[PDB]
This record gives C-alpha cells, structure tokens and sequence, in this order.
C-alpha cells in the first residue's frame, strides 16, 4: 500500500512537471513558427523588391 | 539561320542578345556563340533562349563557360532547339547536353538526331501495365512493390545511401532486364561518376570490346557545370529514352540523379532572369517545369519506361517545395531516413513513410499485402510506444506490448541487407534475396516462433536461414 | 534613374553622333560604392577580365551590363575618384605558380606577407581553372594517414577524397586539420593551408606551430586578415586551389584545407548583395551552391595518363547552434564525400576529438586504407554504431542479459581506445595493433580508464621489441597471420607484465 | 525540419 | 582654400553633397557642413564621405544631429579623413566622437592628431607570447583564462550582468596593470558613462589636481546620438588606444560597451543609405565592419592592446548574425545566461559554453587544465541529465549518476563569486579570489572532502575556507 | 466535424450515430488505459472493449461502398 501510494505521488508530480513543460514548449513553438513565417515573408518581399 | 546577333549584356550565366528587327528566334531555340577562348581559337558557347525581352532584344541562357565573352561578340541562330543524337549510335559513350561524346573516343553518327523540347504523349496512348518485377532488397521488395514502367523516386538527404542504393539497383536490375538502360548524372560527384564508369566497364554491361553492344547510355551534367547544363541534361537523357521507346519501342531504365540539382539550376537561373521569387527562392515555374520534365517519362503502347530517380531533400524536411512537387509525380516512393541511417540500418529506407501504389490484393496477391500491412502495423506500434518507454521503462508494459517491442526490434534489423557494392562500407560478402524468402522470413519473425534468438543476430543477413546461422554463431561464440 | 547618364557622358556622346564608334581602348569611372565601382566604356573586356584603375588598383569586371560595367575591387578602394580612367590588361586574373612558394605565408595577391623576400615563380595560371573531367580521373585507392586514429580507422580520408570537417564553435576543427597536416612528415606530400577570414593572431599561431613542428617545408599558408575586402576573401580559396591544382598537375600528392568555408560564402554574399542581385534563402544568392561546386570539384585523383598526382581537399564549415538546416552547411554536405560531425556535448565530455561516429560519413570507405587496417577495421564503425544504439536503450531498462553486458563492456573498450590527444598523432602500425587488441575482446577484462594506459605501453612494447611487426606491416601492407601470431605473443606478455605491475 | 521535431516533441 | 560644395538631399542621418566637377573628395573625407541655428552658426554637424554617386555628388552620413541642415547649403571639405587629437592631453578627459572635449574642461592640444580610419597593422608585426592572466573571477580564473593582449568578448542579453561584470573587472585589474586603460562608451545609457566618471573622480584615477598622470582616456557615444556617432565612437577609441600603443609603448587595456550597438548603428544607417537589405535585417558589409574594429586590436612588437568588450546578443538569441560574425574575432568567449541569472546565480556565466584559446596543457599546465576539464565534464553530465531531472527528478538513477549530479549541483553554486560592484546590490562584500586557491577548492569539491555537507554553503563565497566557515555558521544558528 | 450536422442524417441513422459517438468519445477518453484494462474498473473495462469493437467495426476495404441499409 505504501509503495503504491508513493508511486501515485510520483506520478502526480510527473504529470504536473509535464504540464508545465508542455506549456513552455508550446510558447516556444508558437514563437518559432511566427519567426519562421516572418523570415519567409521578409526574404520573399526582399527578393521581389530587388526585381 | 544566316543572321548575326550581338552580345549586349552578360550578367554571369544570363546573356542579352540583340537581333535584326525582322528575324527573331523562337523561344527554346539554340544559339551558338562564335566566341573564342584565351588562345583565340574559335570556341563555341552554345546558348538557349528563354524570353523575348522586347525592343528587339532577347534574354538567353549560356550552356557553358561565360568567362571569356565580351560585349560585341557574334552569335548565330540554328532556328531549332538543341538537337541531340539518337538511336544505336548513342550507346556506350559519355554524353553532355551539347550532344558531345565526352569520353576519349571518336565522333558519332550525326545523322540520327532529335530536338530536346517536346511534350507528353496522347492520353489515349497510355499503357495500363501494373506488373511487378523483383528488385532484391528486402524493404524495396516487400513494403514498396515497384511498378514496372512506373516512376520511382528515392527521397533522401545528403549521405544516407541514395547513390549506393541506386548503384546496387542498377547492378541488380540492368543485367537481368529486357531493355536498354540510360543513366544520367545531374549535378553530382564527378569521381563518383568515374567510379560508376569503371565499375560498369569491368562488369561487362559496357562490353567495351565492341561498341554499340552496350545496353546503357551515360549522360553527365554534374556539379561543376553552368546552370543551363544541369537545366537540360535531364531533358536530353529523357529524349534519348524517348527515341529508344518510340522507334526501338522497348522497355528502358532511366535513372535521373539528381533531379533536385535540375530544379536548383532552374532557380539559380530564374532569380537572375527577373522572376519575382516564389517560396523560399525557387522559381515560380516550379510545378509546371517539374511536370514538363516528369510527364514525358511515361509508359505507352509502344513501350514502357521504368524510371528510378534519385531526388534530394534539403535538411531532411519533406515540407520543402521541390520534394513537395516531386511527391506529386511519382508512383512508388522510397523515403530514406536519417534516423535509420544514423542508427546503423543500411539501407536506411524507412519502412513506415514509404508507401506505394502497387501493394494491393488484386495487384500483388492477398498474403503479401496482408503480411506487409501487419509489418507496418507492428512498426507503427513500436514507434508509438517509443516516446512512452523513453521515460517509463521496459518493465511497465504488457506481454503483448513488450512482445511487439522485441519483435519490431528484430524486424528493423532483418530489413538490412549487405549489398554487393556495400562491401567497402560494411565488410560482408554478396547477398541478393528473393521475394519468397522475404515473405517467408517475415512470417517466421511475426508468427512468434523466433522469439528465442539473439536479438542482435538479425543484423545484415541475407536469408532468415542466415539469421538462424547467426544465432548459432553468436551462441557458440558466447558459450565457447 | 539609370546609370551611364551623368550629364558629362551625355555631352561627350552628343558632340559626335554621326558614328557607331567604340571606345574599347579605355573606360571611365562613374560610381564607386563601398568597394564596388561602376565603369563606363570598356567595350572589349571579358566577363572576369582584370581592370586597372587610375590610381593603380586592380579590379575584376563581373557584371557586364549593357552600357556600363560593374567592377568589384580587389583592394580597399579609398583612392578611386570618379571621372577617372581605367584600362584593360587583357589577362584574366592569373597568378604565378611554381615550386618556390614552399614554406611562406602568401596573400591572395600571390605575394608574400612575411617579408622573407619577393618570390620567383615563372609559369602563371588562372585563378579560376575548371575542374578535371571524368577521363582524367580514376578511382580513389590510396591511404591518407591522418594521424588521428578514429578518422584513420572508421571514417577514412583518402588521397583524392574531399572530406568535409564540419562542426560548431571551438569544437576542434582547425586543430584536427592541423594535425592532419603535421602528421605527413614522411609521406612527401605538398599541403596548403588556406585560412579564409580567420583572426590574424590565430593565423600567426598556426603558422609558427607549423614552422616549429617541422611541416613548414611542406606547407603554404595562403591566409589573409578579416579586413581584407570581400573580393579578397571570396578569391583566396581559388588561389589556394590554383596552387594545389598546379602541384597535382605536377604529379605530386597534395592536401588542401579551406578554413573556413562559411566565411567565403558570406563574403560572396557581400558582393552579390552590393551588386544589387536578388537574395535567396537567408540572403545568400542561389548560386553559392554552384560557387562551392566549381571550387570543390577540382580535388580528385588524376588518371594514369595524367600522372596520378592526387588533389585532396578538406573543407571546414562551422554550424551555428549545431544544425544542418542552414543553407551553407547543407550545400557543403551535399557536395563533399560525406561529412565529419563534431559535437560540443561530446567535446566537453572527455571525448576529444569529438567525432560523432553515428553521423559521420565517409563515402570512399575502406577502399582508402591498406589491407591491414582494412582487415582489422572491417565493420568496426558499424558495430560501434550498434553498441551506441543499444547502450542508449540500456538506459531505459533495469536488468539485462550478461551477454549484452559483456558486449557493452567490449564496445566501451572499443569507444575508449580511439581517444587520441591533439598534437599527439599515431602511425599505421600503432593503429592496427591498438584496434586489433581492441576489437578482439583483449581489453574487456580490465578497467575503463586502464585501456589507454594499457595501450600506450603496449605500443611502446612492440616499438622496443619487434621490428618484424614494423616490416611486415610496412613492406607487404597487410595484417597477416605471422604478424598476428607476433601480436598475440605481445598481448600475452604485456598482460603478464601488467599483472606484475 | 525544425517545426516538425518541435511539434513531435510537443506530442 | 578647400573645395566647397552644396548639399542636395537629406533623408534623416544621410546627407547627399555635391561638389564642383573637378574636385570630389576621397573616401572618409570629413565634410564640415555649416548649417544654421537659433544661436549663430552651429557648425558642429559633420559628415563622413561613404559613397560616390556620380554626376559630381556624394553621400555622407551626418556625425551629429541633422535637423536644421537646410537643403542648399555650402559644405567645406577638410581634405583629410576624420581625424581626432590624441596624446598626453586625452589622459583624464571625456571626449566626443569627433575628437572634441565634452567634459567642460580646457580645449586640448590639437597638434598630435591622427586619423581614425588608419589601416590594420601588418601581419608580420605579430608577437606570439601566450601568457595566462588571472583576474579574480572563478569562472574566468578556471574555465576560460584571459590572454594579455588578446580580445576577450563578453556576451549577454538584457541585464544579465554585462556592465556589472566589466565594472568589477575594471575594479580588480585597473589598479594592478600600470598601463593606460581607455574605456569606450558605445551605445549604452548615459547613467553608466556618468557613474564610471564619478567613481574615477572620487577614487582618484581622474583627479583635477595633477590630471596629466590620470592614465585613463575616455569616450562616450551613448544612446542619445545619431547612428553615425554610434558607428564611429568605436574607431575613435580605437585610434586613441592605437596611438598610445604605437608611441608610448605601454600595454593598454581597452573596454567597450557594448559593440553590438556599434554594429546596429551600421545596420540602422545602411537602410537609409539605400544599400540593399542583407541577412535578416542587417547590412551586407557586416563581417568587414566587425573586422575594421577587431583586427586593429592585435598586439604588435611595439606594444599591447587588451580589449575586454560586452557583445550584446539580441532577444537572448545567441546565433544572431552580428554575434555570429563577432565570435571568430576573439580569444575567449563568456556567454552570460538568462537561466542562471533567473535562478539567482550571480554572475551568470555559462560554464560549458564559455571557452578560451588558453585552456591548453602547454600553456596553463596539466594541473589547472586537467581539473578544469574534469569540472566541465561533470557539468556537461549534469546538462545531459537535465531533461530527466526536470521531468521526473532524482531517485530514478543509479547512485553513480547521483554522485556527479550532487557534485555538479555544488559546483554550479561554487562558480558564483561576490563582486566589488554587486556588493551594493545583494549585501555580500566583494571578494577577490586567485587561481591558486580556486583550483584547490574545486579539487576538494571533486574529491569529496566537503561533499557530505549540504550544498548551500558554496553559494556566493570566496575561498574554500569561507565555504567551511559558512557551513559551520549555518550549523550554528537554528 | 460537420457544421450542417444531423440535418442530413436520416431518422434511422441519427439515433445509432448519437449512441456511436457517445461510446466513441467515451472510448477516446479511456484510450490510454489500454493495458491497464486488467486493473481498470469492470465497467470501464467493458467500455474499452466495446470501443475497440466499434473502432474495428469502423474499418472497411477500399472502394467497397455500403448502402444505407448496410451502414445502419
Ligand atoms: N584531443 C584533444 N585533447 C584536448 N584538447 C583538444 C583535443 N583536440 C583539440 N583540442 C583543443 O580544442 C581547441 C579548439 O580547437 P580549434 O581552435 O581547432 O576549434 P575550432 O572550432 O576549429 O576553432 P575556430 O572556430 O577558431 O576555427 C584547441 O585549442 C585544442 O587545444
Ligand atoms: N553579480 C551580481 N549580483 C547581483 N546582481 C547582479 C549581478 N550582476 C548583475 N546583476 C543584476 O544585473 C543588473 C545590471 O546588469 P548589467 O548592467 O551588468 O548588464 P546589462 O544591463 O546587460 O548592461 P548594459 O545595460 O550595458 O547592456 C543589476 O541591476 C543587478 O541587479
Ligand atoms: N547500403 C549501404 N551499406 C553500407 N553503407 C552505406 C549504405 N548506404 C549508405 N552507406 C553509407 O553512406 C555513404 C554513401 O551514401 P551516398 O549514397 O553516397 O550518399 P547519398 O545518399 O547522399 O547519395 C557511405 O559513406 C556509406 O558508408
């Protein structure tokens, strides 16, 4: 009973850690996608402006 | 013909030529510069026109070196596209886009010729031939059955085994095939073309004792060439194959490596022609150029064309637009992954993302299709469970799940065959596996009766019999 | 709005307009940018012909536009005032090349920058000469003893191979290349170290370590500062390639090292942007791929008919943040005969040099090794990839088979024996005996850190005991059963002497 | 290939 | 008489000047444009000739405020390029970008001037002595030692301890090295340029009585000036150190803060000069722009220049184009992380991402380099384990792993060191530490003589005896 | 998802579709407890088994159309 209880506490803490880590990875992923879209539009309009 | 054009502006590979106001060459004609080298002898830099610039001026494309051309040179029109020799004459000679035999041999029969630029055949003249033919590689045989006369593209990165696989595929197919092959080098390593030249001279398919008995035509537009050369070498190789299927009317093999270098040459020359740039810097005429080169590789009721072409992916990102268009013109794709290439499984053809059109019950049979999709099922299950066992562990699963774990970690080894030409990179004798052997071995691996072998004893074996021999060898070496 | 209309050219042209004459003899200077000048006139110059300015500065006429010429400047053009005159020397960017450049620091102007004297070299050669074809080439079949046991054994560079040495910041790329140079002091090769855009103090450091270590007699250091213009940096590897191309045409074995090739790529991007040409991915022009191609396609081995003097390249590219998605590293990976990746996460982790064996590619393979090392290193890279890929999974499991654990111990000894120190290279016989005692399980009975301390003493053991090993390996060039019996006696006796110690 | 591995790590 | 000319265009910080058809100024010729103010004639606005547009006109970036500069005004060329005074008069004074005293003191000797666009010193003049230099920071003394005469870049994002660390490096080194130390202020707040001045006034480095022996020159092109000034203060400080080296033969310290603003000035002016847009937003002439500073900062046979500098990495991005070109122009890198500063580790020098050319056994011996490599190995083991540590925790490893985990968890606190500048911030006075005890303390942490006690003693202390006394003090008061 | 919704589902179709999507949502929420169905509650074990039955009912071969009779 005690080992199943301690494992339940460990699983709950892992789920909370995975929650926070998922939120941070989502923030960084949105930022990476935005910067990639901006870089694409910048280089496209620069190559077009050149001609 | 019989006119004179003036070079007016040379921005590297692009050329501005002016003509008399009446006589103007059509698009995709072939100029020929009566230039000279540093020694002053009259040397030619053949030239393809792409666009009427207006004000009796045109913009062109140089097929060779530009260093040595001055504003005030002369050029003569031929009134026709860049004609290339065709037929039994062009068999056993290195070829360039200019129709020049590059290997140190004599001239060629110049009277049999044909232009480069043509279109797809009549849609009502398409051969619905869907017959399978055996390759030999276990992954290439089972999980991706290849259409005879269908197009085949080997999507991969740089240095994962595209060229090795295509060279061993030539090695295995052209000797037992029933038609004349044609290999083209489009923007690749020159010494590797020399290695192919020597290795196929010695292996008799050149049969250089007597000319015109060779069954291959070698064309080479490799990396060190101006973008016109790589822009039209693929078209030249395809036109050779089109003669060999239109007048000699037989099956052919056409390996167009590397098609991404063709598209990249098009982009390098297109950004300079004033084209408003498309996605990341490729030309806007991307899909139409890719189709116009692709769609004339086809079968017909005169003779089908089998085409295993190597296609390159930048950074191993299949989203990129040149592979994004090349997926739209292929029958049975093959996606060599960096994961298996770094893991150690050679060939690194990924079993999962690879997917063909021939693998159907009514095209290959029911049990082949069934065992193939069951193999795909087990592997998809394992790569699903990977991110779970990454943190969970090997002792928090089921007997079904751990059973499929060990089975898939046997399968991913078993699909690795030591090729004939892989001897320098592996150190293993020659292996060529049969399709019946592969399906039988996968039923032996999947049906559970091999769950007691050493798990590392499945690596780089030809037959499942040789996997049993590896199990015996490993257990004998461990127990002494 | 359009150049060649500056109201002084217009009066010069309007004063005579019953004519179709040309002014091919001379040319005028209209604009001077930040190192790129626009020339009016010059109606006979080539695309690449050298142009001589009024002050006495030379330039190249790259963009041959219709009425005007856009000339890049081969020097810092602080003195070019507009309205001045130019010429055309008729020679297209030629440099003198002979056997007398050996051992000196050379500018991209092919003139010394260490003050040891003006060099004599009669026969001159284009700075850009085309690559050899296919009939002039033959397959790679020679060794190239790098000195570094890992690269020599598993990822073997050969004479004619053009191996990329890719990596990140401070990972040991220049160090590896300099070891590759310094090892060669008995093979009679002509190395060239072209340092593009490197820090000048670092150029002085590597050249004085060359002149002290002994390999100055071989080498040529074709290096400039960072404050050379973009034309000089863009042209310097072509000068190095020209020297090496002369030497391989003089049927001498060569080995050149570009350092780095991202600097030359961005220095080409400089003049491509300053000539108002369109930008591609990350503002590079699309033809940087063809640029590196027409540079790198020269290095090969020559055929039997042309002297067989090989040309070896070793380009170096640094990847910011450790990626392959960047355009220049992707290009250079595509062009070379495979790549050699180096990781900081291995370099700071005691593995020095940090060659990640799992992703390092040699496209020539074991056909560039002698039959001894080809025998012992049959499938050692591949079984090492297997050992790594099962050691990675052996962190997600608790208890394993003793069989897999013995295999893990042997693979750990295998990975441990190849840690070679910088400025401390090996020889072929050292490598073959070390790797033989490695893969044959003959180290799995001792400690992890005990392996290198064992193997250096075993190397010195065979050094002081058996010259027959040396002569069998070096005369016949194969690891045969006589030498193998000698080596097995060596294993037994050294294990005895360590059990005593 | 950046966004692909990013999305896959999220999953 | 000097050739006069009338401007034609003005688009913010860019002036387009026309000249008579015979005479057109050479590159970097100063162009004294007169102008008109409410109070007489201002005249202080000046231009540097960049390009030659043809049809008898040029384009020149204004070195001061460009307002008032009405179109159609006479501009007197100097004929010589932009030239500042230099010599004994500069020692102990705050100068402008144009070589002009702005600190409200006497007008200096205009006799020993020198142009700022002098070429790079020739490569043959290199002296190749490789001397270690401890400075008093644990990560600087141990991980990436500094080189007397080389360029030592400092990197860091927004407020991650760049200016604090360089003020501490000044505070330690400046009284020891008996050479002139020309601090440069390029692109930062005027508060810092005033506070360094006030500290050098009250301390006694800049003392009004006997100001000749002040052994410090200064220049401050702060964040209030047009991009031409922020683009040329670097070369101003560079020639003000170059003359001291080339004539006074002194070993010279150089400090710049922060040169990313000097690069950004060129990036901000290249879009106005009409030049094409390069990599992501920058100028095409970027690597040569960085070289034009850094390459003139090499030690020669005459004297030595040592150039500490903060190289700000924008948006906390480390592979931005300008730091990318900066990284190869150095002898040591020290990236100041945001994570370590966020958790309170101060200074926040990233240990395993900081490397010097001097961390080599032939230079720093076998003891120092061996111990430092082992410390970095432990830290990289910690960094590799950080994923599973963050998602899960601690118990799920073998104790052989947790040996290195706990050891690295103590080392990451022992790399912190209280500052003689940050003593006013947290509350712990500054503690200078030398290498001879740093190595011994790190050996003692590696071995396990002080491992069993909890790690929180090691945080923000000096010597290992300070760690022992702090461990005893925390085990005294409950 | 379809924003027209049940308006183009026939009366014989809508009731079984609602019950099917009920049980398929209750199967898609209890998916991760796959090998833990032995340790799950008996009712949730029936839910997982029946959801698996529904999902394997959902398969069909390619290009084999089924009329509304066969579907219902
Ligand atoms: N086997 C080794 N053992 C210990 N140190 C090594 C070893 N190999 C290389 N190093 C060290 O790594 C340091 C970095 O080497 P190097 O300067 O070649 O890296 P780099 O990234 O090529 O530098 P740059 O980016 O300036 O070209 C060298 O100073 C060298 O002392
Ligand atoms: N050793 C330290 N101890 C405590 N706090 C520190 C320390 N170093 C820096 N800080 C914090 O950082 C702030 C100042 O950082 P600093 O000015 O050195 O870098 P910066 O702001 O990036 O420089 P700049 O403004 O020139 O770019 C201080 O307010 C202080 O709170
Ligand atoms: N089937 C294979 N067997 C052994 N080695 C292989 C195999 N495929 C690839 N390799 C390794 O990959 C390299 C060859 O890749 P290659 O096909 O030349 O590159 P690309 O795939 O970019 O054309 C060699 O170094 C070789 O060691």
């Amino acid at each position: 009973a005690s080992e199943l209880a301690a494992r339940m506490t460990a699983m709950s803490n892992a789920t909370d850690n995975a929650n926070e880590l998922k939120k941070t990875l989502s923030i960084n992923y949105n930022r990476a996608r935005q910067a990639k879209i901006t870089g694409e539009i910048l280089e496209i309009v620069a190559g077009a402006n050149a001609c | 013909k019989k006119n004179l054009g003036r070079i007016a502006q040379i921005i590297g590979p692009v050329l501005d030529v002016a003509f008399p106001p009446g006589k103007m060459p059509n698009i995709y004609n072939a100029l020929i510069v009566k230039g000279r080298d540093t020694a002053g002898q009259p040397m030619n830099v053949t030239c393809e026109v792409q666009q009427l610039l207006g004000n009796n001026r045109v913009r062109a494309v140089a097929m060779s070196a530009t260093d040595g051309l001055t504003r005030g040179m002369e050029v003569i029109d031929t009134g026709a596209p860049l004609s290339v020799p065709v037929g039994g004459a062009t068999l056993g000679r290195i070829f360039n886009v200019l129709g020049e035999p590059v290997d140190n041999l004599g001239p060629v029969d110049t009277r049999t010729t044909s232009p480069i630029h043509r279109s797809a055949p009549a849609f009502t003249q398409l051969d619905t031939k869907l017959s399978i033919f055996e390759t030999g590689i276990k992954v290439v045989d089972l999980l991706a059955p290849y259409r005879r006369g269908g197009k085949i593209g080997l999507f991969g990165g740089a240095g994962v085994g595209k060229t090795v696989l295509i060279m061993e595929l030539i090695n295995n197919i052209a000797k037992a095939h029933g038609g004349v092959s044609v290999f083209g080098g489009v923007g690749e390593r020159t010494r590797e073309g020399n290695d192919l030249y020597m290795e196929m001279k010695e292996s008799g398919v050149i049969n250089e004792q007597n000319i015109a008995e060779s069954k291959v035509a070698l064309v080479y537009g490799q990396m060190n060439e101006p973008p016109g050369a790589r822009m039209r070498v693929g078209l030249t190789a395809l036109t050779m194959a089109e003669y060999f299927r239109d007048v000699n009317e037989q099956d052919v093999l056409l390996f167009i490596d590397n098609i991404f270098r063709f598209v990249q040459a098009g982009s390098e020359v297109s950004a300079l022609l004033g084209r408003m740039p498309s996605a990341v810097g490729y030309q806007p005429t991307l899909s139409t150029e890719m189709g116009s080169l692709q769609e004339r590789i086809t079968s017909t009721k005169e003779g089908s064309i089998t085409s295993i072409q190597a296609v390159y992916v930048p950074a191993d990102d299949l989203t990129d637009p040149a592979p994004a268009t090349t997926f739209a013109h292929l029958d049975a794709t093959t996606v060599l992954s960096r994961g298996l290439a770094a893991k150690g499984i050679y060939p690194a053809v990924d079993p999962l993302d690879s997917t063909s059109t021939m693998l159907q019950p009514r095209i290959v049979g029911e049990e082949h299709y069934e065992i193939a999709q069951r193999v795909k099922e087990t592997l998809q299950r394992y790569k699903e469970l990977q991110d779970i066992i990454a943190i969970l562990g090997l002792d928090e699963l089921s007997e079904e799940d751990r059973l499929t774990v060990a089975r898939a970690r046997k399968i991913e080894r078993f699909l690795s065959q030591p090729f004939f030409v892989a001897e320098v990179f592996t150190g293993s004798p020659g292996k060529y596996v049969g399709l019946a052997e592969t399906i039988r071995g996968f039923q032996l691996i999947l049906s559970g009766e091999l769950d007691s072998l050493p798990e590392q004893a499945f690596y780089l074996v030809g037959n499942i019999d040789e996997a049993t021999a590896k199990a015996m060898n490993l257990e004998m070496e461990s127990k002494l | 709005i359009r150049a060649d209309e500056i109201s002084k050219i217009i009066r010069e042209r309007i004063e005579g307009y019953n004519r179709e004459v040309k002014v091919v003899n001379t040319g005028t200077v209209l604009q001077v940018g930040d190192g790129i000048a626009r020339i009016h006139g010059l109606d006979e110059v080539m695309a690449g012909e050298l142009v001589e300015f009024e002050e006495g500065t030379i330039g190249i006429a790259l963009n041959l536009e219709s009425n005007n010429v856009g000339v890049v400047l081969m020097g810092d053009g602080l003195m070019i005032q507009e309205g001045s005159s130019v010429k055309a020397t008729g020679r297209i960017a030629q440099i003198p090349v002979s056997e007398a450049y050996l051992g000196r620091v050379i500018n991209a102007l092919a003139k010394p920058i260490d003050g040891r004297g003006e060099i004599t070299a009669s026969e001159s050669r284009l700075i850009e000469s085309p690559a050899p074809g296919i009939m002039s080439r033959r397959s790679v079949y020679e060794p190239l003893q790098t000195g570094l046991i890992a690269i020599d054994a598993m990822i073997p560079v050969g004479r004619g191979q053009r191996e990329l040495i890719i990596g990140d910041r401070q990972t040991g790329k220049t160090a590896v290349a300099t070891d590759t140079i310094l090892n060669q002091q008995g093979q009679n090769v002509i190395c060239v170290y072209v340092a593009i855009g490197q820090k000048a103090s670092s150029v002085a450091q590597v050249v004085t370590n060359f002149q002290e270590r002994g390999a100055m007699e071989y080498t040529i250091v074709v290096a400039e500062t960072a404050d050379s213009p973009a034309t000089l940096q863009y042209l310097a590897p072509y000068t190095g390639a020209a020297l090496a191309e002369y030497f391989m045409y003089r049927e001498r074995h060569t080995l050149i090292i570009y350092d780095d090739l991202s600097k030359q790529a961005q220095a080409y991007r400089q003049m491509s942007l300053l000539l108002r040409r369109p930008p591609g991915r990350e503002a590079y022009p699309g033809d940087v791929f063809y640029l590196h191609s027409r540079l790198l396609e020269r290095a090969a081995k020559l055929s039997s008919l042309l002297g067989e003097g090989s040309m070896t390249a070793l380009p170096i590219v640094e990847t910011q943040a450790g990626d392959v998605s960047a355009y220049i590293p992707t290009n250079v990976i595509s062009i070379t005969d495979g790549q050699i990746f180096l990781s900081a996460d291995l370099f700071n982790a005691g593995i020095r040099p940090a060659i990640n064996v799992g992703i390092s590619v040699s496209r020539v393979g074991s056909a560039a090794q002698i039959k001894a090392m080809k025998k012992v290193a049959g499938k050692l890279k591949l079984e090492l990839a297997q050992f790594a890929e099962l050691e990675a999974f052996a962190q997600f499991a608790s208890d394993l088979d003793k069989a897999t654990q013995n295999q893990l111990a042997r693979g750990q000894r295998l990975r441990e024996l190849l840690k070679q120190p910088q400025s401390a290279p090996l020889t072929v016989e050292e490598q073959v005996m070390t790797i033989y005692t490695g893969t044959n399980g003959y180290l799995d009975s001792l400690e992890l850190d005990q392996v290198r301390k064992y193997l250096v003493e075993l190397r010195t053991y065979v050094k002081t005991n058996k010259p027959e090993f040396q002569e069998i390996i070096s005369s016949t060039k194969t690891f045969t059963e006589e030498a193998e019996a000698l080596l097995k006696e060596a294993i037994q006796e050294q294990m005895e002497r360590f059990l005593l110690q | 290939a950046n966004l692909r591995e990013l999305r896959d790590r999220i999953g």
